[PDB]
């Protein structure tokens, strides 16, 4: 009667972790970057905070739109990998990183990535230091996803939005951890205000 | 080739599907898995760990330590020592516990939840506290003597230092708890006379939860 | 991969297809299936169930329990006591029972009705009534003597309280059933001499029905 | 034809598929394989060839034949010979050999490096030379006496003219290698007392490498 209560059901679902766009023609606004990582949305960000190590290989769905017929390319670079500083920057012919190429009007693209981490686990939290910055690891990094328009150019001026998500598969969980109390005040760190432990009550009784 | 027709709902991403993916990088050759202790297989392994209860939580000690400190021994009789609604979802006392907060995931959930009562006085202080626990419907004991006439357990404490008991028909006007000075702190001129009691709430080891939902806790 | 031909059909909602879908939420459990008392596998379990036939429907009450009652005891013999079609769609007799409501969702049906006529009059009461069936083809007897002379039965009703009789050759001008007066219905000085006659119309264990439809009864 | 669904994922080109492909000229019929000597199955085959190390790469001489000839015999002993981090990759001495070479197209790669010191003087030379490895967390040592006091092999170089040692650990502050002179290089009055010593990096047989990238060396 629990099944729905095991780690896959529970972590395992896709959720929309990333809204940006990127217009066709005109510097740094004509791709999106997105560093992948598990702290971005902070309904998700609760979840993988109750386990100190997770194994998970990652599936991840892009949902393009556009404001000719537009292609789209979404450039996976691994942990590794040359990032590029300009939509015409060369890195975006590396070989070395997959890309897919998606035009538009079919089924959204769909891309997978395995367990790319050094060590056997991404860590959720990490006690220490990298000499340096504190709880900062390099052991759970998953790379960027750079997207840009392939097209070379068009005479209206498009802009096109991408929703990128992001669903967990195969996961993997060690070390259960009480959920978060306090709110969350930035994305990289662990800081937080002082908050009530819970809501107060009039009396004992 | 064969025949084939598409059925509607091809090329839809349905958001909560299961397909097979092309993976990005088949060459990538994994890190094998290793030995970690504490693998978590199901969350029910942790809502059945038991956690401290904030039963003091009164408006000005929810920020401290005192919040899950119940005050025993200064103290009429006539008033309970403490009350609170069984129920861990929407229940402030239960609200955010290792129980409750697993039980703010999901839209249903049926069990029982086991409460375990922690004397945390004096080695040589003695005494008897009634633990009366109403059924939904009932009404709350207004005195002791009626809170004794239902279902309650009188629990020695000079004797046992710890009393368990596991309440039934938790799910989703729900039970209450009560406790009652059947007998003051008796206490000999070296030991202090104020005493403190900690509660435990766990799953009772069911706690079926069915329907995974968004949790009301984050913004 | 494999060479492949999309048909024509590929990629249209016809909107009684029966293909699988993939499911919104997979992950979810659903809830075990309880024993209900009265499981309904079949929609002719509906229409073989007897039900009161309003025979009595004339202008002025059709809003009360009068509609129902076939009035008997109050007299000539010359004239029929009731007399209507016996097909149940399109019949305003039988048009709307479990039986007549049923058989308005197909176009086409076969099957025999069964009728039961329950004589509601005192068990001092006694007499005989004439029921005379007339095939579909035949014209409807217009004395006793002419419905005598066919398909009938005397039906003694200080002996026997209910009269059973299954209509074959009911299926989509058709069959109609009669009753007369062969006897007045003898009473003692201390029963009420005004009697009522009760029909029941249901399946007689046939019934098929093919073609589904909407009812005509809903705008 | 069969009921098809199109996952999200169709009609898009990953670029690092490995779909089954329509080929151009089937009829087209393939010349025979034939044996060809030399046929290269993995890398590691490549980089477990040992290969010379530039160690005198100073700023003067990296365009000659100098770059690899380690000047021994005119000389104080309170400095050490030659001294450089053991990692190939992000370490000019190792940096471009065969071995490291091969190691900057992938980000993560764990084994040990194995190398070999070759004595090119004179048959009638003769002499010792202290060569001592500091593991990655030590510091490289100040004095003969020092690297004396740690892993260390001392090499009589009259005896035999190669050393062999494995270093392990060499995997992404690393090992440093350094050399000392135990003892001056003893010569008869024929032959010449510069001598020259040369250095071989190699794979220790395992070095297993596991995400490509690209070189850093191209652009």
């Amino acid at each position: 009667s629990r099944s729905e209560s095991t780690i896959e059901n529970f972590m395992g679902r896709a959720a929309c972790v990333f809204m940006d766009q990127y217009k066709i023609n005109g510097s740094t606004d004509r791709f999106a970057v997105w560093t992948i990582n598990i702290r971005e949305m902070a309904q998700l960000r609760r979840k993988c905070e109750m386990f100190t190590y997770m194994r998970f290989d990652i599936e991840m769905t892009m949902v393009i739109t556009s404001c000719p017929v537009l292609t789209h390319q979404i450039m996976y670079v691994p942990p590794g990998g040359p990032i590029p500083a300009k939509v015409d920057g060369y890195e975006w012919q590396t070989s070395t990183n997959p890309s897919v190429f998606w035009t538009e009007g079919n089924a959204p693209p769909r891309i997978s990535i395995p367990f790319i981490s050094v060590g056997n686990a991404y860590s959720s939290f990490y006690d220490g230091w990298s000499h340096g910055t504190y709880g900062y690891t390099t052991l759970n990094a998953m790379g960027k996803l750079y997207i840009r328009h392939v097209n070379r150019s068009s005479p209206h001026q498009i802009t096109s939005t991408i929703r990128v998500y992001f669903k967990p598969k195969h996961i993997k969980a060690w070390v259960p951890r009480p959920p978060r109390l306090c709110p969350y005040i930035n994305k990289r760190d662990v800081n937080f205000v002082v908050t009530e432990i819970t809501d107060s009550r009039t009396s004992i009784t | 080739g064969v025949p084939v027709l598409n059925t509607p709902g091809s090329n839809q991403f349905l958001t909560s599907d299961d397909y097979q993916s092309p993976s990005a990088m088949p060459q990538f050759d994994e890190t094998p898995e290793m030995h970690i202790p504490g693998e978590v297989r199901n969350l029910m392994e942790i809502a059945e760990v038991d956690s401290v209860v904030p039963v003091n939580n009164v408006t000005g000690k929810t920020k401290s330590m005192d919040a899950y400190q119940i005050p025993v021994g200064t103290t009429d009789k006539t008033k309970p020592i403490f009350s609170f609604q069984m129920d861990p979802g929407y229940s402030s006392v239960l609200k955010r516990t290792l129980l409750g907060e697993m039980l703010n995931y999901y839209a249903h959930w049926s069990g029982s939840v086991k409460l375990t009562f922690l004397f945390c006085g004096s080695a040589m202080a003695t005494g008897k506290l009634l633990i009366s626990y109403s059924p939904p419907g009932a009404s709350v004991p207004t005195s002791r003597k009626d809170a004794m006439l239902g279902t309650h357990i009188v629990w020695d404490i000079g004797l046992q230092s710890s009393c368990v008991l596991c309440v039934p028909w938790i799910s989703q006007s729900a039970g209450y708890i009560t406790c009652w000075y059947q007998t003051n702190i008796v206490v000999p001129p070296g030991a202090p006379t104020s005493c403190d009691v900690l509660c435990f709430a766990s799953a009772c080891n069911d706690f079926s939860v069915r329907l995974l939902r968004d949790t009301p806790f984050m913004a």
